[PDB]
């Protein structure tokens, strides 16, 4: 398993943007052009190039050789390279990617105060109860943990939000480990939270427990190679 | 850009504008191209239930992420 991160301390220049556009498919280019907000374009762009860069290095291909598809729920894959399982998430200044020889999910979300209404309506009763147990001091932060942990799972599985959020329960324990309640039956999965930035909650979901201790940062320059 | 043509489209536009912090959304605008993402899709679905007592499955919003489609779904229910 490898986890790479890109921190957007500044916006992409026009040069960088145009150079990054060089690596991607015509379809992906038109998609980036259809974004109303530039930063959404940049996040999607960077994520695409991150996968191209990591997998091209690993298989000794050129970046632009990689051909993406998606399965029925929109999960991206590389049909030519089915052993190269990956997943991307982006929010705010972060673009992050996970890579493994088995299916993998990752999520990061910028925290913003928010009501518990989304948790009440969508999360499992157990999670809602856990959430209500936190002091007001901590409920936003715990909501974003739950959100990113659950999303790491549904992204690993590949169905995303077609999988009801109340069909499984996650818990972040005081020692820092995550537990998941699944009908197993279900194959093993493991969730790790990462603290990469105090304004953000991030988690990764993988088929095995061999996670890296920290993530590897990647610069724009490395990606422009 | 396509302006809303009925009360359900306009209301959904108001809901989307408020969730996304963007003004003047057309009814063919793709939710995910104009700032939408999963967390905000949940907020959209919560406010549709509050407004219309209609359960908006998330997979429906992702499958057809325009106000026109969503209005259709919401109206017929
Ligand atoms: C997957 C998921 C929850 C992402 O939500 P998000 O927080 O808005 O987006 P994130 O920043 O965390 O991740 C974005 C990336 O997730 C990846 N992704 C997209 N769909 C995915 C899926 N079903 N499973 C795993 N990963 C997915 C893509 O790499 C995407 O990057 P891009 O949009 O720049 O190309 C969300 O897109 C989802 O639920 N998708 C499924 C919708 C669905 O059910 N469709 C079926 C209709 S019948
Ligand atoms: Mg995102
Ligand atoms: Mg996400």
């Amino acid at each position: 398993m490898k986890i790479y991160g890109i921190y957007m301390d500044r916006p992409l220049s026009q040069e960088e943007n145009e150079r990054f556009m060089t690596f991607i498919s015509p379809e992906k280019r038109e998609k980036c052009r259809r974004f109303y907000h530039k930063e959404d374009a940049h996040r999607t762009l960077l994520g695409d190039v991150l996968v191209r860069s990591v997998i091209s290095r690993q298989y000794q291909l050129d970046k632009s050789d990689i051909r993406f598809s998606t399965q029925e729920y929109g999960k991206p894959c590389i049909p030519d390279l089915p052993d190269a399982h990956f997943n991307i998430s982006h929010s705010g200044r972060w673009v992050i990617g996970a890579f493994d020889s088995q299916p993998i999910g990752i999520d990061i979300e910028k925290t913003k105060p928010i009501s518990l209404e989304i948790a009440k309506r969508f999360f499992s009763k157990t999670e809602y109860s856990d959430l209500l147990a936190k002091d007001k001091d901590e409920q936003t932060d715990y909501f974003y943990h739950l959100w990113s942990m659950k999303e790491s799972f549904i992204k690993q599985e590949g169905k995303g939000l077609s999988l009801p959020l109340d069909s499984f329960s996650v818990r972040l324990h005081q020692d820092g480990q995550v537990s998941i309640e699944l009908p197993d039956s279900h194959s093993p999965c493991y969730i790790k939270t990462y603290e990469v930035d105090p304004g953000y909650k991030m988690a990764v979901c993988a088929a095995h427990p061999d996670f890296p201790e920290d993530i590897t940062m990647v610069s724009y320059e490395e990606l422009l190679r | 850009y396509v302006a809303p043509t009925n009360a359900v489209e306009s209301k959904l536009a108001e809901i989307w504008e408020r969730v996304l912090g963007v003004s003047g959304i057309g009814i063919l605008d793709n939710f995910f191209q104009i700032g939408g993402h999963a967390l905000k899709a949940m907020a959209v679905a919560a406010q549709v239930h509050r407004e219309y007592q209609v359960e908006l499955p998330l997979k429906v919003l992702f499958a057809q992420p325009t106000i026109k489609a969503l209005a259709q779904y919401v109206a017929t229910r």
